[PDB]
């Protein structure tokens, strides 16, 4: 077995919501956090969870700071539900919601303007929880989740309610594990993200293949191109608006063909920068003449 | 028929030393030809195992891949009587990027030497010694040309300085650049990983046409 | 004089034979 | 300190070239693989990699089989060159090549037809490299490169030579590492790829929208939805096509409008699919009778 | 801006504060000997420097 | 506590003098050294001293060198007051003020062909003394003043008297320090020099800035600037010369407005080198047919 | 040396068409060398040495 | 290329104690041709001006 | 593994002082 830690993670902002927003007892509930290793994509602990098979948190204590002024006020209950399948989302009491939060063992009581933690109670026996995404049951592979229960309305410097739902803090696990049995893990976690939308360049004379170099992306990674338009007039005067990029290194071709008898948008390219988060590519048009202007997306997995 | 020629898993390391080398000479010079400070540096010798062609140990120097200096004392040995003086300050930095050259201060580039550890002053006319100061950690260096940077090749570079006008038998100022002495080290090295070193192969060839 | 050191800056490279059957 | 191994990696597939296809004596590299922990992406010692500054392989013997019958004939020679900047490329002697091979310690030549290892040499002393991708210098993140050279023209079994680059083995790497100093490193070294291609339905009533639901994708992960059309004549009969696809989960809007006098193509749907592999969008069209056909491009990270 | 600060918090021995409280930060030293080099930067800005704030 | 050494600083270049340069029995002493270690300014121990306030040398022997030929003669007596209030200036009689050094313990003669040292003299008690220039009293900042007495006439192999003031040798000294108190000593122990002047570039179209890179300078140093010109008709044609110097990377502008009605000759550029020694700022003249060269001073610290 | 003494036959008793690569060589040795010098070819240097 | 002739040039004279050239295929069981390989000590004894 | 071979591939270069006096 390999025990990486101890380290730190960010999980999420949690949001504290004002006395409208709340209407229902299960309203209270500001965060269901499932304390998976595999449940916070982007992070440390989801990035080493995928490369084996099982887990389980020695010591794993989550950490509240607050982002708040000292002149508002909200009590909040914090408790990691060790049972996932436990549901606190259908309870019809505002009082008895929160006396199963704080009877839960390891749970913390306080003002969301002081910093405190948390700790999970690991089990008596010796069960290593699956890793990687979720399945059928979810009691294979989550050891608890958090939760996070409003218990007093938000309230202003002067004892007043405050009217709007407000982002006070941000949770921060601080985890010790077990791992075993080296796996890659299938269906990644890894989500794309579109990193910015930038346009071509407008040649100037037709059929010619021009460089257009686009700056300040990140070094030595691997993008993906998709073409696009917005509320342009391909018509606007004589010639038919053909625009074919292609890069210089990479692979594919982007086709922009607003041929009204067969008009084709389509085609992709993928091509990595160099070590200044540069590349370039061929733009060549059948009618330059023509300024209509076309975007294209860039592509790129954020973590 | 299968056949296999797999060299062992092992890394022998080839103390070589002590033996004696020539570097250069040094060429003392006149108050006529000292105009900016950076005028007053004799020598500038890379001291890599690679960096003294002609030598054997350069030679050597690319049939390894890694070296490091135990111990490297340079030995200056004059060629001339007790009626000439000037006098040297001789020094081995051992950051190869740290260079005096670009300091418009004559004061401040002898007192750059004097307080580097190991240096040695001395009258040119009379034989002093300067013993290379080793790191505290234990760094190897790559053999071979100097690639990209010289901190990982260059372990130090030997200066020799000038802070006196030369001055002849009657007090009176020589006028011409004088050659003086020559350059001997005393070195014992280690020698990691052999390796052919590709840039050591004679080799004629046109690179690139501009 | 003369003398013969034995120069120690070389390194081995054993053989080894197989060959694979036709089944 | 965080020592993981040992383990088991595939680094690539080597492939043997033709007698025609080696012209220099640079030709006959077969492969130039670093051998940085950050250099084989998909692999579980790349995926750790991005989780450590530092690294130092312990031991690192790199374990090649044959993937081609004992009946063709061809030569092997394979080392570990240990400088990352010794550069074997610009030698102009096709034997030279190969003296350089065999003369680096720890080398190795072999028939490709038996599987045979390389192990790498240690320095002499302690010193770590660096993960990530290679910024400025190789010498600080480059332990290794791992160099095959073809030193035999590629005979078959009926005594004349391959005519065709063949894929001849693989490469497989037995590693043992250290690391230190936990962090994240921030390219990802991960690369996209449009994973399919399906079409919008066609939905019957105009302006009410019919929910496509979409198959055959893996489960639980998050996906990129970018329209891609090729050759529709949208002018072949009367009517505008505007379309409008939304997620009832995720966020964003493809808007596909082919107006000719305002022309948007734009937009882009991020949803991740349910436990078994599907999803659902909201497809509408303005126009139901024009039965154009646009489709759209599934974006999804590998690895 | 949420991989920005998830590249920030799993460094080690960062720290997390609302930023009218004091608190610290520890720099998180080498396994091995490496002596970085002193003076102001050259080329290669890995050989002087032992971190970033 | 903080003990630092042993090391070698040089302290100064001594000149001999000839015998029409000595009139009065002052006259002989060649230097008069202060030996704090605030008082030796470039050198690595007064760079040191500036960051402590106290100190005592445990060691301290200055270690003289010939700079001259074995063939012309003269004869030095050598030795450090431990008061640095005993002052030999006053005394009339040429053969008391050499009767004064040898007397002094620890004191030393020699000729001046030949390398001497001088020790320090411990004290009996243990008195620290502070860095630092020398505010108020010198029994508080100067452990010793270190004389060089000229006791003959200097002569040369041709048997006749020198007649110009000759550098004669080095003075070094073999250091080994205690220190206390680390703190920073407000005084700073640096000098300031005009490092180099250079003109300013004659811009060819008027309003139109041309940027000037100027070269030859120290890598990665700040610099300050300061316009000077010297006899320029600035009313030999029309036109009113006006120029203004900016940094495109520092802070200020340099003014230079030469109508005779607001004259206007001001302003300060700060800029730093790159790492390649050079900068560049941007030079604009109003009337640019006015070829009247200004230039512009560089300063710089040099210790 | 190494010197073809048969034609170059296959499986089938039938002649190779082509010429082909076969294998390798590699020397096992052992030496003396005596006098240490540079020996002056040895030294790489760029020069021009005559204009014909 | 070979470390021996990089460090040959760095003494002045030479002498094979040992020298044993190891032939090494590539090849199947399936091809055939017969060699003969031989180290001649002349120099200058060429066999590439023989007409049978 | 590593192992530490004494090379003896270099050569010696002593240094003997002198000096001639004036007669
Ligand atoms: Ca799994
Ligand atoms: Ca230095
Ligand atoms: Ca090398
Ligand atoms: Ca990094
Ligand atoms: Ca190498
Ligand atoms: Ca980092
Ligand atoms: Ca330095
Ligand atoms: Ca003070
Ligand atoms: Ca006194
Ligand atoms: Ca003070
Ligand atoms: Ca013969």
């Amino acid at each position: 077995i390999s025990r990486l830690g101890p380290d730190s993670d960010f999980l999420t902002s949690v949001v504290a919501k004002a006395s409208t927003s709340i209407v229902t007892p299960a309203d209270r509930i500001l965060v269901k956090q499932p304390l998976s290793a595999s449940s916070f994509p982007g992070t440390r602990i989801t990035g080493l969870s995928s490369y084996w098979e099982r887990y389980k948190w020695l010591s794993a204590v989550a950490r509240y700071v607050p982002a708040v002024p000292n002149t508002v006020a909200c009590q909040f209950v914090m408790y990691i539900d060790t049972d996932p399948l436990d549901d606190p989302s259908n309870i019809s009491d505002d009082n008895q919601i929160v006396r199963q939060a704080v009877s839960q063992a390891g749970s913390n009581q306080f003002n969301f303007n002081t910093s405190k933690t948390v700790p999970l109670i690991v089990r008596a026996d010796n069960q290593y929880y699956y890793t990687g995404v979720d399945k059928q049951n979810l009691r294979f592979s989550l050891q608890g989740i958090l939760y996070i229960i409003q218990v007093t309305d938000l309230i202003n410097f002067n004892g007043e309610l405050i009217t709007q739902d407000l982002t006070c803090g941000s949770l921060f696990l601080d985890w010790l594990v077990n791992f075993s049995i080296p796996q890659i893990n299938p269906t990644s976690l890894t989500d794309v993200r579109v990193d910015k939308a930038v346009n071509f360049i407008k040649p100037e004379v037709s059929g010619v293949a021009e460089i257009q170099t686009v700056t300040g992306l990140s070094p030595s990674t691997s993008y993906l191109l998709t073409p696009a338009f917005l509320e342009q007039n391909f018509q606007s005067e004589a010639g038919i608006y053909i625009l074919s990029a292609t890069p210089v290194e990479g692979e594919g071709t982007i086709s922009i063909n607003m041929d009204p008898t067969v008009t084709t948008v389509s085609g992709f390219i993928k091509v990595k920068t160099d070590t200044f988060g540069t590349f370039d590519l061929s733009v060549v048009l059948t009618t330059a003449s023509k300024k209509q202007t076309t975007g294209f997306n860039i592509i790129a997995a954020t973590s | 028929a299968l056949t296999s020629y797999s060299r062992p898993n092992v890394n022998k390391i080839s103390r070589l030393g002590p033996d004696s080398d020539f570097l250069t000479s040094v060429v003392a010079k006149a108050s006529t030809s000292i105009v900016t400070p950076a005028d007053r540096i004799l020598v500038k010798q890379p001291l890599s195992a690679s960096s003294f062609p002609g030598t054997r140990i350069t030679g050597l120097s690319s049939y390894w891949e890694r070296y490091k200096w135990l111990s490297a004392v340079a030995r200056y040995v004059p060629a001339v009587p007790n009626t000439v003086a000037c006098q040297f300050v001789m020094y081995i930095d051992t950051d190869p990027l740290d260079d005096p050259s670009n300091i418009s201060d004559d004061n401040q580039i002898v007192r750059q030497a004097v307080s580097q550890a190991g240096s040695n002053q001395f009258n040119f006319n009379t034989s002093k010694t300067v013993p290379l100061i080793v790191r505290a950690d234990n760094q190897y260096y790559y053999t071979g040309v100097d690639k990209q940077n010289l901190r990982f090749s260059l372990q130090g570079i030997l200066y020799i300085i000038q802070v006196t006008d030369l001055i002849n038998f009657n007090g009176e100022l020589i006028t011409q650049d004088l050659t003086c002495g020559s350059l001997f080290l005393d070195w014992l090295v280690n020698f990691s990983i052999p390796q052919i070193n590709p840039t050591s192969l004679t080799d004629v060839r046109v690179d690139k046409a501009v | 004089r003369r003398r013969v050191v034995i120069n120690q800056s070389n390194q081995s490279m054993p053989v080894t034979s197989n060959g694979a059957p036709l089944q």
